[PDB]
């Protein structure tokens, strides 16, 4: 099972310096040998082997190197030793001994199993097990997949090895905004190339002025021409031809420029010209990184090798009917409620195909009912992604007429099979926990299938039997029933209807107006989501028509498609047509930044092997910066137990296929569980001791060697391009918050690490949730690059944020950044934060301080409105040195007080204080009567109407979050929270009315259009 | 056509989600109408959704007013084939049970302390809750791992019987006292060591045992609040809606 700890024994998270291990020898001899807890293996063995004469029968033991050691982990698996070199304090042990035992079987696959179970967080061994005959059709049958993406990675080697491991961090388009075009000097850029003239290793910078669209290989030509040297024209251009032996790297980390993209189109150079900072790139060798490329090996697993009548649907003349038997038990307190039922509803998706039939009411303490339940559903006319969605209820009808209906456990079941057959005969199944906030009766959106833990309600069912296995009809008999199925401002109407976001109201009208006008509705692509929810999905002549357009449907937007694999599609030629439009129009950049989103829609897929899983799956292992945050966020997952099995069968498939990645996220993860074992210790044994009592305990482990090899060396899983190397221990804390999360520091190892940065901080926290934060930040990023693609510089400097496991996560520390209450602290005034970044930002360069405080107070301003972010004060706000304002910790969004206060009101998280007035107006009296605060409003105003335009965006994104857990994004009306801010019901003139009177009531005053009352002009 | 604004079913300014909590697990024919996004909106629950029906419903007006439309369908409907039944009503009337400001105010602060209390003894036990399920998710997992190393050890045990008999055999015929006593101290150190983790592995059942009740137990007790603080919200909302239709209202 997973392990229940990051300790070093069962109940013991650090060994103590010595250690007695029971050492069972071969001739049935058992050894207690005092190790050091950090000793090896093979210095373990030999001490043993030594021991072992002074022993009977030692005459029976072969040489010690015949010999492995075998042992049970905290994870209850007997794991063979077949790295001895490997101390004691790392292997993970359930209880102090070892077993001697000659190695036996395939070294080479039990070698990578037991690299990939570690990686996963789950011995492979478990999946043999699975009797599931789907889960092992997934084994084998997602291998193609892992083969065809291992083949095209040594199609082109070693350049296509080279674009697996170091893939162009590109923008969607070449394609530059006018202000971005315009800080060019008449479309040319200023770059710097360095040159490390190898031997002794010393720098040589040529600051070069180039084509900002310039390839890659043009940029190297014009290096080779402005070289120190004496030679002529047509000398230079001869030097010039034996070029394309070199490649392009950024200073300070591992980014390469190894695709024929225009210099503009990478990210680095793109966010160079914007924020004016020159560009330090470094020359060097295709030779000196293709060398440092292994080739990727994969080999079809042990499990490949080996192996684990019939009526249409369409033929069954009767209705729907399922059989409620019985329920183990409930945990009811008998005195408190009456009675218990069983709720019942057939559902596509969130939407039920007919009415919700309950079983009679029962005794708490006789939880049986014998009972056929009837739906007013026709069987041929059953959906494929049909579903049962039940649970057990209690009823307290103790206060007048009044009742009080709860669920107590709940379940979902596919009515067809991975197979296509209809659930036939009798069925058990595991319930699962109501989630905390979940008041309704049924659970439509949580996930299918029986609980694993066997230890909870168990409710016995029975479906119906019709003499043979019933299958879902194929395609070609589909096609044919939908045959047998069968002025101009209408056209106008259908724009208005395709226009509006996807929780906009849908009128029976426009439903019947959508479906009769499902023909020329091609006309209009986009209008499909629109289109599907039209459609009866209680009828099959509807649905086989549905399916008729959907085959030839034209293909739209991925951020359109992205809606369509949500938990409202579940149909799987809708599903698949969305994945199709991924495949064609999806790119890496976009897919990297709804990668979350992505991996969170894999949960509502009724079935383990699905065209989305292929996709991705396919794209990880094509691209290592794709392949990196698939990896952890699916890993982040695995503890729970809604998603493990699914989780840990992809993870499987992709460590199986990422070839030499799989060594540099063991690092990533071995590095991780001692911080996550390092912060329990404090949390736990050492929570009543001081500061100043766990900083020595801190510095004391750290300093081991055990932990020094664990914690410097690798990658950062924040940032893969980011190298980890060296801790400066120094600089290395524990804070004095609550959760008491560690604040550390590394060397970055990178040969011109001072011109990029010369530390790497990062925030380990263990005890807190970081999914909101990693969501919010990643809308800032979204909100951000919607923003300036229309010419606003609103600068967020979002912060990297990853959830790791269960509240457990990296938060990347912002440089150079202090709160606004460590400011208030050094001064008490008003003006004390203008004078701070004044005595920062002295003479010339003070006017470009109060821009970007300006600027990112504006972006800031309208993101925390929109999203309804945790309130802001003093202590969750930071300002750099250069004016960048910085936002922290947002823990909740959307509406996160609508049960606890009754008030229903849109609140302003991030209210200006006079202190922030007085920065933007630079140090006037009456600050909002300011030029400076009339231009803050105009960047407000441009910022909020811009987010407006892309509401459908952002509501697919939160849409696309249900599955997640998250306690504030549960159904659609927790989203209708960005409806209302976004006003999204009103005209834009209206939206902006609205927006003005929010900041208006906030700000008690002060906030004017100098467009006109009528219409804003 | 009798009255206008007075009409039960009339809600008027209330939006989608208030018309959700007030349709949710109602019978087909229940309904009511509001103000439209603009005009009005009529959301009628059928086949276990809620359908809106706009209101301007066909091009060739019939009705004279909301009020002559709603129970033109209200008595008897297919041109589908559903016939408004029962109505939402303004009962929500009865719930608040005092006249003045005063006494309603005073009885809002009551159930709003009520509230807090029970919300904050709520999220106390599913703290509560969820840390004895992962508890007993690990306990679960230290027994699995206990079982394997007790095979181990009696494989252990096995395995030295099946060598030590050939050569305890010898021995005895050799006259070699010292030689057995060696063989049988070392099995005895791991027959108590066997015995040892046989004691532990029971502890931790019986810890489990334990945990397992207590988990039950935060079960029942939760199951028992959450109905209660559902209603207690629902009044203390239904109180603070009186007080904003009594006040000076915008
Ligand atoms: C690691 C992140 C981002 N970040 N970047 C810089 C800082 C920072 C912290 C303290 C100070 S100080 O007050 O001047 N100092 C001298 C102590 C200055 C800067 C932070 C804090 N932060 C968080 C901390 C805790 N929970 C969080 N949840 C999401 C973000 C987050």
């Amino acid at each position: 099972p997973p392990r229940p700890s990051s300790g070093e024994l069962w109940g013991i998270h650090l060994m103590p310096p010595r250690i007695l291990v029971e050492c069972l020898l071969p001739n049935g001899m058992i050894v207690t040998l005092e190790c050091l807890r950090e000793a090896t293996l093979i210095t373990i063995k030999h001490e043993l082997f030594k021991e072992a004469r002074k022993y009977p029968l030692h005459q029976l033991l072969q040489d010690e190197s015949s010999y492995i050691f075998v042992s049970v982990t905290q994870e209850a698996e007997r794991e063979e030793f077949f790295d001895e070199t490997r101390r004691l304090c790392d292997l993970r042990l359930f209880q102090p001994f070892l077993k001697v035992i000659e190695p036996v079987g395939n070294r080479e696959e039990k070698i990578l199993n037991r690299e990939i179970g570690f990686a996963i967080g789950m011995p492979v061994c478990e999946f043999d097990m699975v009797k599931d005959p789907e889960v092992q059709d997934f084994r084998r049958n997602i291998l193609n997949v892992c083969k065809e993406a291992v083949d095209l990675r040594d199609l082109n080697s070693p350049h296509s090895r080279a674009m697996y491991v170091y893939p162009p961090n590109v923008e969607s388009s070449p394609e530059l905004p006018k202000h971005i075009y315009n800080k060019l000097d008449k479309g040319q850029i200023i770059v710097v190339i360095w040159v490390i003239v190898s031997p002794n290793n010393d720098k040589q910078k040529y600051t070069l002025k180039i084509n900002h669209d310039c390839v890659p290989e043009q940029v190297i030509a014009e290096a080779i021409r402005k070289k120190t040297r004496l030679s002529s024209e047509q000398l230079k251009l001869c030097v010039l031809e034996y070029q394309g032996k070199y490649i392009l790297k950024v200073c300070g980390c591992d980014e390469y420029f190894l695709e024929k993209y225009p210099l503009s189109q990478y990210k680095y150079i793109r966010s160079c010209i914007m924020l004016g900072r020159m560009p330090n790139l470094m020359l060097m060798a295709k030779e000196s990184l293709y060398s440092q490329l292994p080739m990727d090996c994969f080999t079809m697993p042990s499990y490949s090798r080996r192996i684990s009548s019939t009526k249409s649907l369409w033929v069954i003349n009767s209705a729907l009917r399922i059989k409620i038997l019985c329920a183990t038990y409930v945990n009811v307190n008998i005195r408190d409620i009456d009675k218990i039922y069983v709720r019942t509803g057939i559902y596509h998706g969130g939407e039920p195909l007919c009415d919700n039939v309950n079983t009679q009411r029962v005794p708490c303490s006789n939880p049986r009912w014998n009972e056929w339940l009837n739906y007013d559903i026709y069987i041929p006319d059953l959906p494929r992604a049909a579903r049962l969605c039940l649970s057990i209820c209690s009823v307290k009808g103790r206060k007048g007429a009044k009742e009080e209906h709860c669920p107590l456990a709940w379940g979902n079941i596919n009515l067809f099979d991975y197979t296509d057959t209809l659930v036939s005969g009798k069925m058990a199944l595991n319930l699962w926990p109501v989630p905390h906030g979940l008041e309704d009766l049924l659970n439509p959106i949580g996930v299918t299938g029986s609980n694993p833990n066997k230890e909870t309600p168990c409710l016995e069912l029975e479906f119906d039997w019709f003499s043979s296995v019933v299958k879902f009809p194929d395609m070609s008999v589909i096609e044919e029933h939908a045959n047998w199925s069968v002025r101009e401002n209408d056209k106008e109407q259908l724009k208005a209807i395709s226009t509006r976001d996807p929780l906009s109201e849908i009128t029976e009208q426009e439903k019947d107006f959508l479906w009769s006008h499902r023909h020329y509705c091609v006309t209009i692509p986009e209008i499909l989501p629109k289109l599907l929810l039209s459609v009866k999905w209680n009828s099959r002549d509807e649905v086989a028509q549905m399916y008729c357009l959907v085959k030839d449907w034209p293909p739209i937007k991925p951020e359109q498609a992205m809606e369509l694999l949500d938990c409202n599609y579940p149909d799987p030629m809708v599903r698949g047509f969305a994945v199709r439009c991924l495949e064609k129009y999806l790119t890496d950049d976009k897919l990297s930044q709804y990668l979350i989103q992505l991996v969170q829609v894999l949960k509502y897929e009724q079935y383990l092997d699905n065209l989305l899983v292929r996709f991705l799956l396919k794209k990880a292992l094509t691209n290592q910066r794709i392949g990196h945050f698939f990896f952890w966020h699916l890993k982040s997952e695995m503890h729970n137990k809604t998603v493990s099995q699914r989780f840990g069968l992809l993870l499987e498939s992709y460590c199986r296929a990422c070839g030499m990645y799989l060594k540099h996220l063991n690092r990533q993860v071995e590095a991780m569980e001692k911080l996550i074992n390092l912060t329990d210790i404090l949390k736990q044994e050492k929570k009543d001791e001081t500061q100043k009592v766990q900083m020595k305990f801190l510095v004391e482990q750290m300093r081991r060697p055990d932990f020094m090899d664990a914690l410097q060396g690798f990658l950062s899983p924040l940032n893969p391009a980011h190298q980890l190397g060296n801790l400066r221990l120094e600089e290395c804390r524990i804070m004095s918050s609550a959760k008491r999360p560690l604040w550390l520091n590394w060397e970055n190892p990178d040969i011109m690490s001072e011109l990029l940065f010369q530390n790497n901080e990062i925030m380990f926290k263990n005890g807190d949730d970081l999914r909101q934060d990693m969501l919010t930040l990643q809308i800032i990023r979204i909100m951000e690059n919607i923003w300036q693609n229309q010419g606003l510089d609103l600068r967020m400097l979002p912060y990297g944020c990853l959830s790791i496991g269960d509240c457990v996560g990296l938060i990347e520390v912002v440089r150079n950044s202090h709160t606004i209450m460590q400011i208030q602290c050094k001064g008490f005034n008003s003006h004390t934060l203008h004078q701070w970044l004044k005595d920062k930002n002295k003479g010339e360069i003070y006017d470009a301080a109060i821009d970007l405080f300006t600027r990112s107070c504006a972006g800031y301003c309208v993101a925390t409105f929109i999203l309804g972010i945790g309130d802001r004060h003093n202590s969750n706000i930071m300002v750099k040195d250069d004016g960048q304002l910085v936002h922290i910790d947002f823990g909740h969004f959307l509406d996160h007080k609508k049960k606890k206060f009754g008030y229903k009101r849109e609140r302003v998280p991030f209210v200006l204080t006079q202190d922030f007035l007085i920065v933007i107006s630079k140090g006037a009296q009456e600050c909002t009567k300011t030029r400076e605060f009339e231009r803050f409003q105009e960047m407000c105003y441009k910022a909020y109407l811009a987010i407006r335009q892309h509401a459908n965006l952002f509501i697919n994104l939160f849409s696309m979050m249900l599955g997640s857990g998250m306690p504030e994004l549960q159904s659609f009306d927790d989203i209708a929270y960005i409806r209302k801010t976004l006003a999204l019901d009103k005209t834009e003139q209206e939206a902006l009315e609205y927006f003005m009177k929010q900041m208006n009531d906030a700000h008690h005053g002060g906030w004017t259009t100098k467009m006109d009352w009528i219409f804003h002009t | 056509n009798m009255s206008l604004q007075d009409a039960e079913w009339y809600w008027g300014d209330i939006s989608r989600e208030e018309v959700n909590e007030k349709l949710r697990d109602t019978a087909d024919g229940t309904f009511l109408v509001r103000d439209a996004s603009t005009d009005y909106t009529l959301t009628l629950r059928k086949g276990g959704n809620n359908k809106l029906i706009k209101i301007f419903f066909s091009d060739p007006l019939t009705f004279s007013s909301v009020v002559e439309l709603i129970n033109h369908y209200r008595n008897e409907l297919a041109q589908l084939d559903v016939k408004l039944l029962y109505p939402v009503s303004k009962q929500q009337d009865q719930v608040v049970k005092e006249d003045n400001i005063e006494a309603v105010g005073k009885k809002l602060h009551e159930y709003n302390t009520q509230f807090q209390e029970k919300s904050r003894e709520y999220d106390r036990l599913y703290e509560e809750y969820t840390r004895t399920s992962q508890e007993i998710q690990m306990k679960r997992t230290a027994i699995e791992a206990f079982n394997e190393t007790i095979k181990i050890f009696e494989e252990q045990c096995q395995t030295q019987e099946r060598y030590s008999k050939e050569y305890i055999e010898k021995f005895k015929r050799e006259g070699n006292e010292k030689e057995i006593q060696r063989i049988m101290h070392n099995y005895d150190k791991l027959k108590s060591r066997i015995s040892e983790i046989i004691d532990s592995r029971r502890r931790l059942e019986e810890d489990l045992k334990k945990q397992a009740a207590e988990y039950r137990e935060i079960d029942k007790r939760m199951n028992s609040i959450k109905p209660d603080l559902i209603q207690l919200r629902k009044t203390r909302d239904q109180y603070l809606m009186w007080l904003t239709q009594k006040g000076v209202r915008q």
